[PDB]
């Protein structure tokens, strides 16, 4: 950010030049990946940057939405989608479908149940073979 | 059998070459004589040379300082080298995602 | 609302491969000073290098009405004979040219009949193959003008109305500053009806002791009164007042007619052409 | 504020209920069938193995 | 070289940070039945380099 | 865009091992004075070093057009006898010179029908085996100006 | 002598620090399913030397 406090031309004649070049050379020489055939600064610098601060307002404003969540008046998956269409960022993969939720209702439920099974065995297991060695060893 | 630059001896080559030498010499005198005489000394002095101060005591700490900044820019505790080996050649060749780490 | 926000993060990426920010800071400050220029937009392709281009006042011509209509265009460029485009070389026999003389090429747009139609010419010859037309909203020569009157063609400046101002601060710091040259010129005076020689005071050593008084010498120097603090009182006011008009998240915080006259024209272009091209969706009719 | 899709009409709110009654019945009978198995095939595992 | 050499060990030190530090900042959202989770960490990852 | 940002880092990676943050900080200062300088980028290996080289302008020539386009460029280097490569030193007579002696090399780049074409020549002849050509976009002889008037060449 | 002698075992000894001061810090997203904490504390290990 100190980085970028701006109290043109070098972006044309040094600068989207010498990237030009060096996409040809690395490339003939197996340095780089082959890049398919037809697909500098100002908002480069800034390119990443905007994307973080999209995605952290994003992030701050779903946090508020958690004591709604008991309220049985409101739509909450429009409000959220409205949300998103009022920043301009894209909805990808940001939002979940009406598929695509069964699937995660059964991976829980079976990561939960491997679990639950495993311990009452071991539990049940350990207190019979302790009870057989006590009875067994009781007169000594 | 000595062809090339070699064809006349050490001390020789060495006399020749000596009179490049002479105006860095006589300019650096110059400079080492308002900051500390006895930093820069001439090749015709013995035990019995006598160095005066300058009248003024400014240009000492100027290069006193500037020195040893320089030095703690330069060369810190920590390493100062890398020793990296090249991206997508590790991909190229790896199998695993804990390839990258060991090397 | 969704669907139609794609359409317009794929406009504003189109004007950063392209180079388009370099020639609009050169175009801004043109207006300041003179107020005019033109631009223009060349035809999108697919997966080439094609940036946006700028004028001067001294290389085009136009026309307009009293009711503020444009009626023509006409620019100019210059070109050698080895930087041509190969089609436009076959034309041209290469033993009269060589390959560093300089060609001129012409542009003409005119309004017939409710559109627009173009063409070319070299020395005096129509070069085929450049025809073609436009429609009457969609023209990618776009015209400036800074600050509009009734019935003139071009535009006026925003310098022009501080013009006294600047002129009177020049006069003013200009005999500042040359009275401070003269101020720093050594003359000694010494009196013809005393008893002290010149001489002597210039053949001494660095301690010692002549004959002389000191009252025979005196400098010479400039005694001007109160002629100073006026002069620098009256600059700094001048400057003063003109640090106020030049202005001497925030984008709201800061801060008309560049609206209507660059914005809506550039936005009015792309989505002509891009659809022709084929990288945007056809939108609807009206919509 | 346009009011389009913020709130909820008298109907489309017995899809909500369908949903969250699903959601319990589903999650509640894996959970109890699971340590009920593990329990029971412990018991006997341990019962034939404690004897030597 | 030296231009990067104190901080060519740094830069990874600092990345790393800062991915830690804005993935701490995402439990009270574990509950959200509506949110793809990690389709969200990878594009916050590829947001940083 | 995970490919796309490691392509990037690769990129960045190359760029800072073959040391180019020396020329280019030089190069910064002549322009702020005179207004002018020239860079060049050798092609790339695999286990060698190959750095950047910059150029005064009392050594370099350029001739541009009154639209403002690129027609040739020469350059003008002075080396020694012994420190010549040996492929370019099988052209000449080992007798006629002596180590130490200085020679004057030229290089020529000029375009016709849509590229570059470049030859070097020593003494009056031409040396065999720097033939080669470059595409209109990828010419690695970058002239660099600061302010840019019109129908001029170099700038101010 | 004192090149590092002085310093000798507070070189060591700072790194320690700084090593624990980032491993404490890991212990909320002990939770999360998508995350290699292995190979994490691997790569935050090999970033201080």
């Amino acid at each position: 950010v100190a980085g970028e406090l701006e109290a043109s031309v070098q972006s044309q004649e040094l600068q989207l030049p010498i990237v030009r070049v060096l996409m040809n050379q690395l490339q003939s020489a197996g340095m780089i990946p082959d890049l398919p055939k037809e697909a500098s600064t100002g908002l480069e610098a800034l390119g990443r940057g905007q994307d973080l601060e999209k995605l952290t307002q994003a992030v701050n404003m779903m946090t508020g939405l958690q004591p709604l969540s008991q309220d049985p008046d409101i739509n909450l998956p429009t409000l959220k989608l409205r949300l998103l269409n009022a920043l301009g960022i894209d909805t990808a993969g940001l939002l979940l479908t009406q598929d695509e939720k069964i699937q995660r209702m059964a991976e829980q439920s079976s990561q939960q149940a491997v679990v639950q099974g495993a311990s009452a065995a071991g539990a049940n297991m350990g207190a019979a073979v302790g009870q057989g060695a006590g009875e067994d060893m009781a007169q000594a | 059998e000595r062809e090339g630059f070699a064809a006349e001896g050490a001390k020789a080559v060495y006399d020749r070459l000596k009179n490049g030498r002479q105006p860095y010499e006589t300019r650096a005198q110059n400079c080492a004589a308002v900051t500390i005489p006895s930093l820069f000394p001439k090749e015709s002095d013995n035990s019995s040379t006598e160095y005066t101060t300058p009248w003024q005591a400014v240009g000492a700490r100027c290069l006193n300082n500037l020195a040893a900044k320089l030095m703690l820019a330069l060369f810190p505790q920590s390493p100062w080298m890398r020793l990296t080996v090249s991206e997508y050649e590790a991909k190229t060749l790896s199998q695993d995602s804990e390839a990258a780490a060991r090397v | 609302d969704e669907g139609l926000a794609m359409v317009e993060r794929v406009l504003m990426a189109y004007m950063e491969t392209n180079s388009f920010r370099v020639p609009l800071f050169e175009a801004l400050k043109q207006l300041i000073v003179s107020g005019n220029c033109l631009l223009y937009i060349p035809e999108p392709e697919q997966g080439t290098y094609s940036p946006m281009r700028m004028y001067r006042l001294v290389s085009y011509v136009v026309q307009r009405d009293a009711f503020g209509n444009i009626l023509q265009i006409v620019t100019l460029d210059k070109v050698a004979f080895s930087a041509l485009p190969e089609d436009v070389k076959s034309q041209l026999n290469a033993d009269d040219y060589e390959p560093d003389t300089e060609l001129e090429v012409y542009t003409h747009i005119y309004r017939q009949d409710d559109e627009y139609l173009r063409y070319e010419e070299v020395e005096g010859i129509e070069v085929a193959g450049t025809e073609g037309s436009y429609p009457l909203t969609a023209c990618p020569y776009i015209p400036v003008r800074m600050v509009r009157l009734d019935g003139e063609d071009y535009g006026r400046s925003y310098c022009e109305e501080y013009l006294g101002d600047l002129n009177s601060l020049e006069t003013i710091t200009e005999a500042i500053t040359k009275m401070a040259k003269v101020a720093s010129k050594v003359v000694g005076l010494v009196n013809p009806n005393g008893i002290t020689q010149p001489r002597r005071l210039n053949k001494a050593a660095t301690g010692e002791f002549v004959a002389g008084r000191v009252e025979d010498i005196n400098f010479l120097q400039l005694t001007k009164g109160q002629d100073f603090t006026i002069a620098k009182s009256v600059a700094d006011a001048i400057e003063q007042r003109l640090g106020w008009a030049f202005l001497l998240v925030a984008g709201e915080l800061e801060a008309s007619v560049q609206s209507q006259e660059l914005q809506l024209p550039i936005v009015r272009v792309l989505m002509n052409q891009l659809q022709s091209a084929g990288m945007i969706p056809d939108l609807p009719k009206e919509a």
